[PDB]
RNA sequence: CAAGUCUGGGCUAAGUGGUAAAGGAUGUGGCGCCGCGAAGACAGCCAGGAUGUUGGCUUAGAAGCAGCCAUCAUUUAAAGA
């Protein structure tokens, strides 16, 4: 449906693809290049999702519920500036300390909330990137 | 004839027949337009409060198992349910009614021990007979 | 499984005669003879008409489905047997009616004057679209074929005479 | 053109007969096996097939569908970034 973005880290850029293309999209853009600009302000770039909605007429909808899947990754986790040939070298290795509860922010909506869920969800473009990282030394069944 | 493990741990796991006593049990399908109802894929980490599969597998032959008396709501057998939080909170947590949110959810069959019919209208429309039972403390005979 | 040969068709305002090698349908829109095989009893019943076959071997089965679908089709025939869209996409291209006859222009040094054969009737409401009123089925599907064949429908460009779908367009 | 339009059973629709092979083929008839199926198979058709997502790597952008690739991981009737 009605979906696109506005980014990258701070000092929002409505560039030729990122917000001047608001015509037959929502079109009240003088005061709402400013009510999103505190909803992606002072957070830091790694991905920062943008949720945008549909209407009968012209304005006023929600923003986002979580920035996962490469974000709580390349702040300090997994040292994952995960260099080209995406990496069978350990471009950076961790455990589930900067992955599992760095974001219980994940819990708004990925449909599974208890944390072997959206924790290991975001260990998808983090953990299985070549070096499937680790959640433990493999629980020791007994 | 594998009778595939799709039937084996999904043939009830003999659960909800013995789980959240296996009766009061009632109406309403294996699925229609997927937008709305919800706590679909959200009942905290499971779908312990919904179901998964298989009208032909269980309901045709599963058996009589585990009960409470007779019947009859609106109609009879084609697709059914799973929960502990029945008639009162069966409907402050799910499946509002008439038509519904999405486009008008449809049909099923029940059996508890409260003697009678439909299960939609009088029993299942956020009926607060919990907050209208401090109405009975002086009713029907008192001076 | 589930063969097109031996279901049972339909009633209600239509006739049936069974000559030994032809069935005469003759419903409200006109009549249709059906040349039919002289094997295959075609037995008529109450408001239905089944066909059974003398053996169950590969060569008798193919003839069975055919002669069912051949009759059934003549029964929807004598009730709303017409069809066939012909949306005329492309720029200079416009069809129009004159007489009982269709005259369409799809970019030659002349318009092409089709005339309708019997049991066929031309309609061009909204002249980038032209429908074929037909009783038969197969004469209908033919005259629509022929009409379409006059212009392309390329294949590099959305101009020509189109049935339905198909943006094909190679580049 | 002398003597069977002889008698029973089945095959072939090519005028094969009245021919030339590797090789091919839902021609056709017959004998087998094996897979899946009335706790419901194969056709169809009815319904749904995602999110965070843009996967990362490259990048006016590839956001499955320009790609070289880690192609995840939950979830779940069921859905491959
Ligand atoms: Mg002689
Ligand atoms: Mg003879
Ligand atoms: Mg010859
Ligand atoms: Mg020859
Ligand atoms: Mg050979
Ligand atoms: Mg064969």
């Amino acid at each position: 449906a009605v979906v696109k973005l506005q980014l990258p880290a701070g000092k929002a850029t409505p560039a030729p693809p990122v917000g001047p293309a608001l015509g037959q999209h929502g079109a009240n853009i003088m005061e709402f290049v400013k009510a999103f600009n505190a909803a992606t302000a002072n957070m830091g770039d790694a991905i920062v999702p943008v949720e945008i909605t549909i209407y009968a007429d012209r304005s006023f909808t929600f923003v986002t519920k979580t920035p996962p899947a490469s974000y709580l990754i390349r702040k300090a986790a997994g040292l994952e500036k995960g260099a080209h040939k995406p990496g069978r070298e350990k471009v950076g290795r961790i455990t589930w300390e900067q992955v599992l509860e760095i974001a219980k922010q994940k819990m708004p909506d990925l449909n599974t909330t208890d944390l072997e869920a959206a924790a290991r969800m975001i260990a998808g473009s983090a953990r299985s990137m070549g070096v499937e990282v680790v959640g433990a030394p493999e629980v020791k069944d007994a | 004839m594998p009778n595939k493990r799709n039937v084996e741990l999904l043939a009830t796991l003999k659960e909800n027949l013995e789980r959240a006593q296996g009766s009061f049990f009632l109406v309403n399908y294996q699925g229609l337009p997927a937008k709305e109802t919800h706590a679909l894929r959200q009942a905290l980490k499971q779908n312990g409060a919904r179901l998964f599969v298989a009208k032909n597998t269980l309901i045709r032959l599963a058996l009589k198992e585990l009960g409470l008396p007779e019947l009859d709501g609106l109609q009879g057998p084609s697709a059914v349910y799973e929960d502990p939080v029945a008639a009162a909170k069966t409907l402050v947590q799910f499946a509002k009614s008439n038509p519904k949110g999405i486009p008008q959810v449809k049909s099923g069959l029940l059996q508890g021990q409260i003697l009678t019919a439909k299960d939609v209208e009088a029993l299942a429309e956020l009926p607060t007979m919990d907050e209208l039972r401090a109405e009975l403390v002086g009713v029907l005979q008192a001076p | 499984s589930r063969i097109g040969r031996l279901p049972i068709p339909v009633p209600k305002g239509v006739s049936v005669e069974v000559a030994p090698g032809r069935v005469k349908v003759k419903g409200p829109k006109g009549e249709l003879e059906v040349p039919v095989s002289p094997e295959m009893r075609v037995v008529v019943e109450e408001g239905v008409v089944r066909v059974e076959r003398p053996s169950d071997e590969r060569r008798h089965k193919s003839l069975h489905g055919l002669t069912r679908t051949l009759i059934a089709n003549a029964v929807k025939g004598v009730s709303e047997g017409y069809s066939k869209e012909l949306l005329i996409k492309g720029i200079g291209y416009r069809a129009r009616l004159v007489g009982r006859a269709l005259e369409l222009t799809v970019g030659f040094s002349h318009p092409v004057v089709v005339e309708p054969p019997e049991g066929i009737t031309f309609e061009v409401p909204e002249p980038t679209r032209v429908r074929v009123s037909g009783i038969d089925k197969q004469k209908v599907g033919q005259v629509a074929a022929n009409i379409r064949a006059i212009r392309k429908p390329s294949a590099y460009h959305e101009k020509g005479i189109y049935y339905a779908g198909e943006p094909v367009r190679l580049k």
